[PDB]
Order: structure tokens, then sequence, then C-alpha cells
């Protein structure tokens, strides 16, 4: 059993299960089981957005400064012309995203009602649904070829991780007003003297 | 002790020191708060 | 047995098996067993911590005098940040301790390299890790204990007396004893203070005042001041 | 079980499978004015009532200032705003008082009826199609159809849940109107700046130093 | 027997032996009764340790002041003090009545029912606020060196010095309030002046006391 403390006491209910057990619940707020699992899939969803979201803040950063479209940093909002106003789009988006919202929660409430395409019913998903983890049409480049679990446990710790980094992004640039990539740089020149207690008494 | 305890809870001792009490509430009352009229 | 006082009667929890006893409780706190390996433990841990304190001030102001160690807290300096120094510090402590600590809670079960899974320490003793702790051993642990312990104490009582010495004199142990060796008699806490109901005297503090470090000024009072005597 | 005083008696019409299995309970009942069943059951109806009427009440006052303490949204002050808006009105505030007055009165008296009788309004033909719905949840203080649409009150496992998350919320938003009101009277500052200087300055912002809660000091 | 505070006649029935400090002292038969009496050993106990606090808080601050150290003399030193920070009176008091009502409040009702303070309704803690005996909530916290689970015999002994200490410590806070009433002086400096001369430093000498 990899803990999260070694030789603590684990609770009853956590037993591996899951990827990314160690154990740890300190505040036994996982002991309903419907609750364990709202709060898997809302780990799950909000993780690998989080994971996606640093990736989006971060691949766009190195490519400015490095030798295209814009340079912009991540937190400018209102800014840009994009070709189309924001609420359109916006009001487009919502709608699509509550269609992935509706089938995914149909799926998780009852399970193998959604593999066809509705239009293409011979276009459908196979019967490893696993809430969460669709695959097939999910997984077209021939993967889940190992188990699942390896990949599994390396995407809820990633995941997990990502929710920690974006964290870190929001807080340090409401603080800083900084951008991330210069922030590590700075304490790449120096990390004795580029700390939060040096910066908040600086402040 | 608990004939004196006994002698303490007999009547008329009792209705003289709830009184007092009172009284000595009242007397208080308007010795910090005088000529009270309205309100 | 060797009794802490000779001709004299050891008390009810006091026997001798753990080294360093000869029947000393006057008050009798070895009651209780936890608390009493509770305490083992942190008797090792201080005499351990002062051992390893009069050796470095001692071969320091050997090798580098006119160097107070009792304000080298002050004068130090380093190109490295002091912030980042002590944090590295805490960090590195809390994990150390965290890790002792636990063992001790719970016996036997840290003992390996998290790390290095080939990697892991024999069952031992609390307070004796041992093996990769203790690789080479001339002898036996039955003298090596008692010695550890005896030693440890004097210690304990070596550096505090390193601290009294500095605050009444300001010099370090060997300057005072110099000193003392200069004047034998009157170099006595008895040549420097008395108490009498007529009038009391106590010797000056050389500690000065409250130090002035880069910009925090620390406030540096006297230990017990008024009371010396 | 969770108590309101640890230690101390708990009170024994409190103490009893209606009360301990109504909501909320804890044995705080130190005048002991929930002995009658009838009156203990009225009271329930009512702190649910105060519940969720202070609720809707502290929303209305905090998010909207909330929020002009941002940059959009500006809005007057609680108090004041009565006066801003039948400023901005058109019709008269006594006619559109009576008014108001006629349409809570009605569902008030529906409420009353279905107490008086669970299965009163149920009365079938009584409106055209009302009655089906317009009937109670076994629950009094917990109605169905169109109140929980969502259909939320099905899932017995959140259902106590739902009921002790109500019941804390709501004596809290009373308590937070309370506070609201009574800082107003005292410091005669909006809330939110009351908070703001509390947040400046604790140690000298507070009732202890409003020499005005406490003015023997 | 056991030596009465007074030589010579019979102790009380409800005084016999059983708590340390009982010298059959109480010709006002006011532990009668069981419950008062009990009550009154933790009342004795409460206020005898905070005498001990009282006088050793005293004797510090008077040395610190007789010496040369500043420190002001006691009941100068609670204005002093609030006069050199910037503190609120009131609410130094109001926090202070907080933290004395809640934990005052927890051994009231600990009286009242013996052990309901450590059934772990408490955030996590169980026993550590259970009552060893009355007065005595000997626990991992209020004895987490554990000398009352040792030698009980030892422990009885305690109490004793105990009671005794405290009995000393309250006659010694009432000396020290009577000594700056009389003198408007430190206590110390009216003893290092009954030094000076017994036979013309005393309250036959204040006049005041004795008014002749
Ligand atoms: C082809 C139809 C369809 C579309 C376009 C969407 C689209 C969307 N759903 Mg949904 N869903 C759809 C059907 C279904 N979804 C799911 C299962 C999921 C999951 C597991 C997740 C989404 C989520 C999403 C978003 C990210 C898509 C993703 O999984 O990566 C996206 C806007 C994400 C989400 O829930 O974000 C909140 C997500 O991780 N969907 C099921 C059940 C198997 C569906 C069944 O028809
Ligand atoms: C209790 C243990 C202890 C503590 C608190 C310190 C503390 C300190 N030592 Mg160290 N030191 C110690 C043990 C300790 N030392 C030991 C065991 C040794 C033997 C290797 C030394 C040998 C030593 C030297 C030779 C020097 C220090 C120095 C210093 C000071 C700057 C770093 C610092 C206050 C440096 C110093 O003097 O900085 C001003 C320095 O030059 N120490
Ligand atoms: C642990 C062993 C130890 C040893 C070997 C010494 C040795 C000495 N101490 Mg002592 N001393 C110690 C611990 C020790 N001390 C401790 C634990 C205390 C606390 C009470 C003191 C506090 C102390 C003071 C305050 C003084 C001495 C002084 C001295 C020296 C003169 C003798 C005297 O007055 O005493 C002498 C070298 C005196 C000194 O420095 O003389 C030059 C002196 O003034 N010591
Ligand atoms: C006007 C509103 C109102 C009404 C009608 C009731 C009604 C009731 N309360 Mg009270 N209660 C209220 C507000 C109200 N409460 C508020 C604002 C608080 C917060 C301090 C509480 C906190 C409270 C507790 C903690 C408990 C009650 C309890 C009760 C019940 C028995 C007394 C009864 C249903 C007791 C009970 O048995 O509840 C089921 C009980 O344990 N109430
Ligand atoms: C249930 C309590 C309650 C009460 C008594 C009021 C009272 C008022 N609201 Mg409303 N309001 C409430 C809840 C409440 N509101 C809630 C929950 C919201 C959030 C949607 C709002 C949001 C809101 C806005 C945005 C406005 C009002 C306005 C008004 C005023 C005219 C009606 C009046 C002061 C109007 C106002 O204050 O005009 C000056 C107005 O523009 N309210
Ligand atoms: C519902 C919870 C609640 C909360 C979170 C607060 C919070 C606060 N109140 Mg309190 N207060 C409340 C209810 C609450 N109050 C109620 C129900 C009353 C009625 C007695 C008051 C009446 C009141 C007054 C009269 C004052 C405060 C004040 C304050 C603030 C300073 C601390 C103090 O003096 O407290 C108390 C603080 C932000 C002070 C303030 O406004 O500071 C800015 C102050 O003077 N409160
Ligand atoms: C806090 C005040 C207080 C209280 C509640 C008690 C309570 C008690 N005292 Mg008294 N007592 C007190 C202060 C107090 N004492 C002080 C300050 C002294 C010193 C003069 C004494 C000296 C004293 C003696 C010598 C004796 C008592 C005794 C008693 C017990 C029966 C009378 C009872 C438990 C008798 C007893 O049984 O004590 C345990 C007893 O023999 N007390
Ligand atoms: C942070 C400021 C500070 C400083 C600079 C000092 C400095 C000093 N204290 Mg300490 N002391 C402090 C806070 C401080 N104290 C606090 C917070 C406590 C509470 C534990 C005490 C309690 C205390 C006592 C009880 C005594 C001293 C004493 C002394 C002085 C004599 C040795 C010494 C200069 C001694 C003294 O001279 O008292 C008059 C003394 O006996 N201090
Ligand atoms: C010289 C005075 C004195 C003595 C001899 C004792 C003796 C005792 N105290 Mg302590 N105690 C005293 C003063 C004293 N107390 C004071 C001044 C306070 C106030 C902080 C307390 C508050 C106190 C508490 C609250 C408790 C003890 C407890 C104890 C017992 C176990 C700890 C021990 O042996 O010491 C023992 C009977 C523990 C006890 O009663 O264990 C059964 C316990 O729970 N004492």
């Amino acid at each position: 059993l990899p803990s999260w403390m070694p030789g603590a006491d684990l609770p009853g209910y956590l037993n591996g299960t899951l990827p990314g057990d160690f154990g740890f619940d300190p505040l036994y707020l996982g002991q309903d089981p419907v609750k364990l699992k709202w709060y898997a899939q809302a780990e799950l969803m909000n993780a690998r957005f989080a994971m996606l979201a640093v990736a989006g803040i971060l691949v766009p950063e190195l490519l400015s400064n490095i030798g295209p479209g814009a340079g912009v940093a991540w937190y400018d909002a209102g800014k840009f012309e994009y070709f189309a106003p924001a609420s359109s789009l916006f009001g487009v988006q919502m709608l699509l995203f509550a269609w992935v919202e509706i089938r995914r929660y149909q799926d998780f409430v009852k399970p193998g009602s959604a593999n066809q395409d509705p239009i293409f019913t011979n276009n459908k998903l196979p019967d490893g649904n696993e809430p969460g983890y669709p695959g097939g049409i999910f997984d077209p480049f021939g993967w889940s070829k190992g188990d699942i679990k390896s990949l599994k446990l390396k995407e809820i710790k990633n995941g997990r991780l990502a929710m920690l980094a974006f964290a870190g992004f929001i807080g340090q640039a409401y603080t800083t007003g900084t951008t991330p990539l210069k922030n590590l740089s700075t304490h790449l020149a120096d990390p004795w003297s580029t700390t939060v207690w040096q910066n908040d008494l600086a402040r | 002790m608990k004939d004196f305890t006994t002698y303490l809870s007999t009547a008329p001792v009792i209705a003289t020191i709830w009184f007092t009490f009172t009284a000595g509430l009242l007397i208080e009352i308007n010795r910090y708060f005088p000529d009270p009229l309205v309100f | 047995r060797p009794l802490w006082l000779p001709g004299s009667t050891p008390p009810a929890h006091l026997k001798g098996d753990l080294p360093g006893d000869f029947g000393f409780d006057p008050l009798g706190l070895g009651a209780n067993a936890e608390s009493l390996k509770w305490f083992k433990e942190s008797e090792l841990v201080h005499s351990r911590w002062a051992m390893a304190a009069v050796a470095g001030i001692l071969v320091q102001e050997i090798v580098r005098p006119d160097v107070f160690w009792y304000n080298a807290g002050k004068e130090v300096e380093s190109p490295l940040g002091p912030l980042g120094l002590l944090a590295v510090e805490f960090f590195l402590m809390h994990w150390v301790e965290v890790r002792r600590w636990q063992d001790l809670r719970k016996p036997g079960s840290v003992d390996q390299d998290p790390i290095f899974s080939q990697y892991k320490l024999p069952p031992h003793e609390v307070g004796y890790p041992g093996g990769v702790f203790a690789p080479f051993i001339p002898g036996d642990l039955a003298e090596l204990k008692v010695k550890e312990i005896k030693n440890g104490r004097l210690a304990m009582l070596a550096f505090v007396g390193f601290v009294m010495a500095a605050q009444v004199t300001g010099k370090g142990p060997i300057a005072a004893l110099q000193e003392h060796l200069a004047d034998p008699w009157g170099t006595t806490i008895f040549s420097k203070a008395a108490v009498v109901p007529g009038q009391a005297v106590a010797p000056p503090c050389k500690i000065p005042a409250s130090v002035s470090y880069k910009g925090i000024e620390i406030p540096t009072p006297c230990f017990l001041q008024g009371l010396w005597p | 079980r969770q108590s309101w005083l640890p230690g101390s008696q708990i009170p024994a019409h409190l103490d009893t499978p209606a009360a301990q299995a109504l909501a909320g309970n804890f044995g705080f009942d130190p005048l002991g004015l929930g002995k009658d069943p009838v009156a203990l059951r009225w009271y329930q109806q009512a702190e649910l009532i105060h519940c969720r009427t202070a609720m809707a009440g502290v929303a209305g006052i905090l998010i909207p200032g909330l929020l002009t303490k941002a940059g959009a949204l500006n809005v007057p002050e609680w108090y004041d705003a009565g006066k801003v808006a039948i400023e901005n009105s058109f019709a008269p505030w006594g006619s559109l008082l009576a008014v108001q007055l006629f349409l809570c009165g009605f569902v008030e008296a529906k409420r009353w009826q279905d107490i008086r009788k669970p299965g009163s309004q149920g009365e079938p033909g009584s409106f055209l199609g009302f009655e089906a719905s317009l009937k109670g949840t076994s629950e009094l203080g917990y109605p169905g159809g169109p109140f929980d649409p969502l259909g939320l009150s099905k899932e017995a496992d959140k259902w106590a849940d739902w009921k002790l998350k109500e019941v804390k919320n709501g004596r809290l938003a009373m308590l937070a109107f309370l506070g609201f009101v009574a800082q107003k009277y005292a410091t005669g500052a909006g809330p939110v700046d009351n908070l703001a200087a509390h947040l400046k300055d604790p140690w000298h912002v507070n009732y202890a130093t409003n020499g005005v809660s406490l003015p023997f000091l | 027997v056991r030596p009465v505070w007074f030589p010579g006649n019979p102790p009380p029935a409800h005084l016999d032996g059983s708590l340390a400090g009982d010298y059959g002292f109480d010709p006002l038969f006011l532990g009668q009764e069981p419950q008062t009496l009990k009550w009154y050993v933790q009342a004795e106990l409460v206020h005898g340790r905070f005498a001990m606090l009282g006088a050793a808080g005293i004797i510090l601050t008077s040395i610190g002041a007789k010496v040369g150290l500043g420190f002001p003399e006691w009941y100068d030193a609670g204005k002093v003090v609030v006069e050199k920070n910037n503190i609120d009176f009131p609410t130094l008091m109001v926090i202070q009545f907080y933290l004395m009502g809640w934990a005052e409040t927890k051994r009231w009702y600990d009286f009242k029912n013996p052990g309901s303070q450590a059934d772990g309704s408490f955030l996590g803690f169980t026993e550590e606020f259970k009552g060893l005996e009355n007065g005595y909530p000997g626990g991992r916290f209020f004895d987490p060196m554990g000398l009352s689970r040792g030698d009980a015999a030892k422990y009885q002994e305690y109490k004793q010095k105990e009671v005794k200490n405290g009995r000393l410590a309250m006659i010694a806070c009432l000396g020290f309030a009577a000594q700056y009433a009389a003198t408007g002086k430190g206590p110390l400096d009216n003893l290092a002046d009954h030094l000076a001369d017994p036979n013309h430093v005393n309250f036959a000498t204040n006049g005041v006391s004795i008014p002749i």
C-alpha cells in the first residue's frame, strides 16, 4: 500500500481501487460511496482540464520566447480580435460543452447507454465503457495495450500535479503581476534571494 | 447546619430577602439614573 | 552495584538495566515506562547535541581564535542568502526529525532507504539505529553506551558552564581557563560576588545589549540576570 | 449525539423520535417552548419560513452590494435602496405595496390551509390542474412538483444532508441580517465597509471600540 | 489521633482526615453536607493554586523592581504596561473573559457531570478531559508528566504539600495586599526595612494597624 504517509493509519474505505490512492483522506470526506464516485469523477475532470490549461499556458510562451501568431500573456483576456465577437462564440461554447456535459452525465448515471453515433448507429463505442474511460474512438491509436493502470496512475498523478501548477500560476501571477516563465528564469538567475519571504517582505 | 438551611427556607425570611433584593435594585437604579420620566 | 550515592538504596523503577543509571531519580519520575523511553531518547538527544557543540566550539576557538564563538551568530559572513540558508536548515531538520519521531512512535517502520529499495536497515533499538548508522564498531556496545551517556551528560554540563563563563567574562572557555590558571585564588565567582543581609553583589554581564544585526537588532537580555549569585 | 451543550441534559420533548427526526436537533431548548407536538410542529414550519426568507434577503443584500464594490453594478446602500427604487419607479409605493400584499396573502393562505390539513388543497377540481402536484410530499414544509423541479427530493441519500445544510445556512442568514442591521445602527456604515475596516484593524475596529454597544465603558 | 488544628478537642463528624490538609477544622460545620463539602474542596484547590500564581508573579516582579531592572511595582504594573503598549484595556479584558469562561465552564459542567467532558465530542480528544478526581483532573494534559499515575503514596504526599503551599500562598498574597495598604511601598522594600530594624520596623511602628 503506497501511502502519502508511511506507517500512518489509512482509512478503511480507501483500498487502492482508484489510481493515485495513497490512502489520503485525513478528513474522512469520502466515506459516502456515492460521494467517492462524484469526487473521483470531479478530480479526473478538473485535473485533466488543468493539464490542458497549463499546456496552453506554457507552449505558446515557449514559442514566443523563441523564433508565432501571437506572444500575448496568457491572462490577457479581453484583448484580441479573433475576427469574431466573444459573446457569440461563448454561447456556441456553452451549448457544446453542455453537450459533453449531458451525455457524460447520462452515461455516468446509466452506463452502457451512450456508445453509438446517434446519427450513425453503426459508428459506435464498444462495451469498454468504464464511466470516465470510454476509449474505442477515444483510443484510436491501438493504445490500452497496457492494462490500464500504469497510464491511469500517471494520469491521476500528473493531474493533481497540473492542478497545483495552475494554482501556482494564478497565485504568483496575482502577486507578482508577472509571467511564470519570467519568474522561473529569475529564480534560476538567483534562487538565493527570490523567495516568498523575499518578495512578501519587500511587499 | 441543615437545620439552619431549613430555617432560611422558612417562608417569612424568604419573603424578606426577596423584597430587600428588589428594593435595593430599584434604589440603586434611581441612584445611577436619577429623574426618570418617559421611555 | 555502583550507585550515584555510596551506601544508599535505589528507587523502585531504577535497577541498572539501562546504562548511565546508578539509582538516581529522587523525584521518582521514571515510573511510567512510556515517558521513561521518551526521556531516555531525549537525554541521548541532548547529550549528543551538546557533545557536538562543545567539540566544535573548542576546536574553533583553537584554530581560529579571537572569534567569539558566542558571537559567531553575529559576526559570521557568507555570500549565501541567510534566508535561504535558514530555509534549507528548517526543511532538512523537519525531515530528519519527523523520520526519527515516526520511528519512535512506530518502531521498526522506516528502516528502509525509501529510494534505494535494496538499502534497508536491519532491526535495531530505538535510539540505536546502527547498521549504516553504525558501520564500524570497535569493542562492545556494553561499554560504548555507558561511555556515550557519561560523556554526553558531562558535555551538557560543559556547554552550560561555557555559556555562564561567557556571560560573566565574555571570554572563550580557553581564555577563562588561562585566566583561572593565572590567578587560582582570585578567579572564582566567590572572588567575584557574594550575598549578605547587609548587601548583595553580582558580576556585571559582558553580553552588552540588543545586538544590532542586519536590520533586525535582536533584543539580547541576560539569562536570569538578577539572581546570578 | 451532537448536542448544543455537552454534559447538560437533553430536553425530553426534544429527545423524541419526531424532534430528533425533524432536523438539526441539538437539545437546544432552555426555556422549553416546544413541549406541545402541534406547537413544535408549527415552530419547525416557522423556522423553515424564516430560514428561507433570510437566505434570500442576505443574498439580495450582499451579492449586489458585493459587486458594487466591483466596478460594474453601481447599486446604492441596501437601506437607502428603498428610496432609490421608489424614485426610479413609476407606480406609487402604497399602490405596489397593496398589490404585493394581495399576492403574498393568497399563497400564504394556501400554506395555511395545507398546514391545517395536509390534504386540503389537493381537493380535486378545486383548481383546474393544481391539485395533482399541489399535494404535500409527506413532509409539511416540503411541497412538491414545482417545488423541487429538478427532482432532488427523490434521492434519499442526500436528503437529510440537504435538510441539515438548509437549516444551518438559514439560521446563519438570519444572524447575518441581524449583524447587518446592528452595525448599521452602531457604525452607520455598510456591512462590507464594516468588514473592510475590521480587516484593516480588528484590534480597534469592533463593537468593543464602538462605544455604542457597550456605552458604560 | 492525627494532629488536630486544635489539640484537645475532637474533630467534627464530616471532618475525618480523608483529604489533604484535614486537621479537623470546620468550627462552623459548613461541610456537614457531602456535595457542598466536595464543592468546597474543589474551590479551595482552585483558590490556592491561583494564590500560588499570584505570589510567584509578585515576588518575581518585586525582585526585578528592587534590583535595577526597571520593573514597575505590581500594583502599578497593569496601568504602566497598558500605557507603555498600544493595547486596548477592554479588548484585553474581553478576550481574557472568553477564554476563562470557556475553560471554567468545561470544569463546571464536569463537576456537574463527572465525566461527560472526555466523551470525544470535542475535536478529537478523549480522556484528556477526564478528571482523575474531584478537583484533580489528572490526565495526559493536566498531568503529562504522569506524577499521579505512579507511586500513589508520594502522590498523596504531593497533594498534602499542594494544599499546604496553597493556603500559604493565599495568606501570603493577603499579606502583600496589607503591606501595600499600610506602607504604600513594595513588600520587598518593607521587608528590607524590617531587616533594618525589627525593633522599630513593624505594624506597631506603623501605628495604623494597631491604632494607638
